[PDB]
């Protein structure tokens, strides 16, 4: 869930 | 395919992405870092090699919330250094995004907590970028709750250790532990099993191959596997319990994301 994991996604940009 | 190769590239990738690896943390373990195994060495240790946390500010909290910030900084450095790794792991890459937060949400503390065991003896840990080594019993020594944050990865290490891994093995079950399709909220699972059928199969002959003397090796791998999801998940729970009942222990907002809704 990248909603709930946005600073998990910006490491994964 | 070819799997001598995938193995390879994994090993690269692990050799690449963390700082520390257990050729480094031993060659550091033999003989030198500055040992903490008291407060006096603990405060000395705090003005050496995190000066900025007590050039006053927070110099005036407990040691043990002193100690518990600089944890969370270097669980937050190995959080960056397991998605650089996770996204050099062939395959991740094309994952959908949402399947990737959910893999590295999930296996992130179980490679952490594997990956502990490098620095580990049955004295101390190594820390600090390899720069200081905190004994075992100075841990077991901070008051409740936090003494009893570190005791059961010690415990798990000091077993996993006798293993002998090598970091062409711990390589491949850190990508093992990522690439798990039993995940919850997985959105793609049958691509993420066949994902880590390929990364478990990879594993088992590399196992073979450099463990030719030890043939229940894979099967060890795979019960450790299972132990550090329940190390994971009892983790979880005393972190939740210190967040909610120390008001200097607030977690740092990646290591909240991690946790909200883990388990
Ligand atoms: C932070 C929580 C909330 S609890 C938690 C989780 C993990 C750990 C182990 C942290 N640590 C000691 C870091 C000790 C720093 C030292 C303190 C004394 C003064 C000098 C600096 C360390 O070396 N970790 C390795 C890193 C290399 C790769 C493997 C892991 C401790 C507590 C979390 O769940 O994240």
């Amino acid at each position: 869930n990248t909603k709930n994991h946005p600073m998990l996604m910006n490491l994964l940009k | 395919a070819d799997l001598k190769s995938l193995a390879k590239r994994i090993y690269e990738a692990y050799l690449k992405n963390f700082n520390m690896n257990k050729v480094k943390a031993r060659v550091i373990l033999s003989g030198p870092p500055f040992v903490i195994h008291d407060m006096e060495t603990l405060c000395m240790a705090e003005k050496t090699l995190v000066a900025k946390l007590v050039a006053n500010g927070i110099q005036n909290k407990e040691a043990e919330v002193r100690i518990f910030h600089c944890c969370q900084c270097t669980s937050v450095e190995t959080v960056t250094e397991l998605t650089e790794f996770a996204k050099a792991i062939p395959g991740f890459a094309n994952l959908d995004l949402n399947d990737q937060v959910t893999l590295l949400k999930y296996g992130v503390y179980e490679a952490i907590f594997a990956m502990l065991s490098s620095v580990m003896n049955k004295d101390g840990m190594l820390v600090a970028y390899g720069n200081g080594f905190i004994t075992r019993e100075f841990l077991k020594s901070l008051r409740k709750p936090f003494c009893d944050i570190m005791e059961p990865k010690f415990d798990f290490a000091m077993k996993f250790n006798a293993l002998e891994l090598d970091d062409s093995d711990i390589s491949l079950f850190v990508a093992a532990i990522i690439c798990c399709g039993d995940r919850p909220g997985l959105l793609n699972v049958g691509h993420i099993e066949k994902m880590q059928e390929g990364i478990v199969h990879v594993l088992r002959l590399h196992l073979q191959s450099n463990h030719p003397d030890d043939i229940f090796l894979f099967p060890k791998l795979l019960q450790k596997m299972a132990d550090l999801r329940q190390l994971v998940t009892e983790h979880a729970q005393l972190v939740q319990i210190i967040k909610k009942t120390e008001s200097d222990a607030a977690l740092h907002p990646l290591l909240q994301e991690i946790y909200r809704d883990m388990y």
